[PDB]
């Protein structure tokens, strides 16, 4: 209906959900950290599509 | 009632897998503790 | 090595490893002598690492 196309249709222009990279991962790291060798990093799972 | 006006198409993506926590992934030891070393380098608690 | 299990690993070794090129290693070390030739020419060394 058109007021209900309405509604559920911003609800799929705003599916709040971004992608997805080891990167990003790696990333949601204090810049820090990563550069104090004292801790060691590394990864394992892959990451799909 | 009027039907061509009320259907209409979708636009809908197709099977994700939404992940939280997240970090897990994160596969991390540590050195032995006594080999710390600050922004120094040349390394913290070093009286032996 | 002893710089290595020291230090953490810096996935360098990992990397050259994994890229497959010329290098070596220093240090205290456990040898294993083998016979039957056949092992040689399965070039069977390059298993371990």
């Amino acid at each position: 209906h058109p007021i209900d196309y309405a509604f559920n249709e911003y609800f799929l222009q705003h599916q709040l959900v971004e992608p997805l990279n080891n990167d990003i991962i790696f990333n949601y790291i204090p810049e820090r950290i990563r550069n104090d060798v004292n801790y060691i990093l590394n990864m394992d799972r892959n990451l799909p599509s | 009632f009027d039907f061509r006006n009320s259907m209409h198409m979708l636009t809908s993506n197709l099977t994700f897998t939404v992940y939280s926590d997240l970090l897990a992934f994160v596969s991390a030891d540590t050195v032995e503790p006594i080999n710390a070393v600050a922004f120094d380098n040349m390394r913290i608690m070093n009286e032996l | 090595l002893e710089e290595l299990m020291r230090t953490g690993d810096y996935a360098q070794i990992t990397n050259m490893l994994l890229n497959n090129q010329p290098v070596a290693l220093v240090g205290a070390l456990p040898f294993v002598t083998d016979s039957s030739v056949i092992s040689l020419i399965a070039k069977l060394d390059a298993t371990v690492f």
